[PDB]
């Protein structure tokens, strides 16, 4: 099993994303959204080739979209380490 | 998809005056003008802003294993 | 709130359109702002700031636009309110 | 009877003020607010001494408050002519 760890601030991002979705749409949608994020985390932990190279932001940083959000993470020896999960409006794609 | 916001009395009256003068059609038009200015303020520095958010993530402590069950339990526990 | 009194909090429901809505959402979810309201207030402060230095010109322009709007006519309160009722069903 | 006339734009101001109040507060309050503005108009048409001198905006302009609004008007031979009714947030008081 590939490893999957989150920085504390990434977990707090997930809480805010959950709360935002919950306020608007209710429990079922918010839980679904986190489930989609979770499924994506598992896929990224398994497949190095999916990760988008985000060196132009910080060397070794990777990004991947899910829904209206972006997972920003780094590869580790055994999986990934998620640094932030941000809304796509915060993105800066490579020039 | 609308949002319900509390502008506080000072800015609420500011919005009302602009609509009642006929300068703007609705409260929404006023709010959108404000948000355009806020978006404009930061539009030129999105890379620095993202770098700051990433750095704040990196500096937020040691990463811990992701535990979806614990997360959802915590969400349920807040305001069950 | 003390008994026999009421909340006087006053909100507004606004349509920001999708582009600015997503802009607000991202700012709240990043933790940069605590609520949608805080983001909207920052925007309104910038809008108030942009025009704060030209209030005299702005008022002159509104007065001039009144002066130029046509000849003045008699006012009747009851006719006005009848006209308001005629625009559609009214309640409260 | 002292004369009371309104510029077309002042009538349109009153419609917007009425509609704004109606959305927020409903019929009884919005109609009352207009009635209070009407009572103020009648008082100003009768008493020249109430008018606040707003020459610093335009020569001959007068102002007077009612509720959260300001009536901007001119004196005529026989009464007043209302030019605009604006929210007090639009004011530029004399320095």
């Amino acid at each position: 099993a590939n490893t999957l760890v989150l920085k504390p601030r990434a977990e707090q991002d997930l809480e805010r994303i959950f709360e935002y979705s919950y306020t608007e749409f209710g429990w079922q949608q918010a839980q679904q959204y986190i489930s989609d994020l979770d499924q994506t985390f598992q896929t990224l932990a398994a497949s190095t080739d999916l990760a988008i190279n985000y060196d132009h932001v910080r060397p070794g940083l990777k990004a991947f979209p899910v829904g209206a959000h972006i997972v920003f993470f780094r590869a580790t020896d055994t999986g990934i380490e998620v640094i932030r999960v941000l809304h796509q409006s915060m993105d800066y794609p490579r020039h | 998809r609308t949002m319900t916001v509390d502008t506080g009395e000072e800015l609420r009256a500011f919005v009302e005056g602009l609509v009642e003068s006929g300068d703007y059609k609705t409260n929404s038009e006023v709010i959108r003008d404000g948000l355009r200015l806020l978006q404009e303020k930061t539009a030129g520095s999105k890379l620095a802003a993202l770098r700051q958010l990433i750095d704040e993530g990196e500096q937020s402590g040691e990463a811990v294993p992701w535990d979806r069950d614990s997360f959802l339990a915590r969400m349920r526990q807040k305001g069950p």
